[PDB]
C-alpha cells in the first residue's frame, strides 16, 4: 500500500547516516541502528511540524518505542511524500491526531490538537466553540467521538 | 469552521 522511489531511498540514507556515530555509519551498521527520538527532532524537514513528536511515536517500531530505526524512517517517508494515497494520509493523520491512542478522536484529543497548531492560544470559551464546531461537522453518529471512517468522509470533503 | 480546520490541520501537518 505504501511506495518509495530510488531517489528517496538513496537520499533517504544520506539524511539518516548523518544522525549516526560515525562507527555505524556502514550500510550494514546503519541497517541495525536506532536513532533516539532527540535526535530525529532535529531534522530540518521535521523540525518545524507541529505534531513532530506525535510523529516519530506512531513510527517508531522500537523495544520502548522512543527511537527510529531506518526501516521507520522510510515508513514515515513513503506517508509524507507526494506519492502517498489521499487514504494512506488521512489514516496516518487520524492515528497522529490520536493522543491516548485508542481509535476514536474525542474533546480532549482534538484540545490537544488544537494546541499543537496554535502553539496565540485559544481562550477556554473559543476552545469550546471551535470544538462543538468539529464535531457538528465531522461525528455523524453524534455519539461524541470521531471514529476512522467519520475523520476519513470529512477530510475527502476539504475546501 | 469544521471543514476550514481540518484542511488547515492537515496541511500543517504534510505541507
Ligand atoms: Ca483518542
Ligand atoms: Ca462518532
Amino acid at each position: 500500500l505504501t511506495f518509495l522511489t530510488k531517489q528517496e531511498i538513496l537520499l533517504a540514507h544520506r539524511r539518516f547516516c548523518e544522525l549516526l556515530p560515525q562507527e555505524q555509519r556502514s550500510v550494514e551498521s546503519s541497517l541495525r541502528a536506532q536513532v533516539p527520538f532527540e535526535q530525529i527532532l532535529s531534522l530540518p524537514e521535521l523540525k518545524a511540524n507541529p505534531f513532530k513528536e506525535r510523529i516519530c511515536r506512531v513510527f517508531s517500531t522500537s523495544p520502548a518505542k522512543d527511537s527510529l530505526s531506518f526501516e521507520d524512517f522510510l515508513d514515515l517517508l513513503s506517508v509524507f511524500s507526494d506519492t502517498a494515497t489521499p487514504d494512506i494520509k488521512s489514516h496516518y493523520a487520524f492515528r497522529i491526531f490520536d493522543f491516548d491512542d485508542d481509535g476514536t478522536l474525542n474533546r480532549e484529543d482534538l484540545s490537544r490538537l488544537v494546541n499543537c497548531l496554535t502553539g496565540t492560544r485559544l481562550s477556554a470559551s473559543e476552545m469550546k466553540q471551535l470544538i462543538d464546531n468539529i464535531l457538528e461537522e465531522s461525528d455523524i453518529d453524534r455519539d461524541g467521538t470521531i471514529n476512522l471512517s467519520e475523520f476519513q468522509h470529512v477530510i475527502s470533503r476539504s475546501p | 469552521d469544521g471543514g476550514s480546520f481540518w484542511y488547515r490541520a492537515m496541511k500543517a501537518l504534510y505541507g
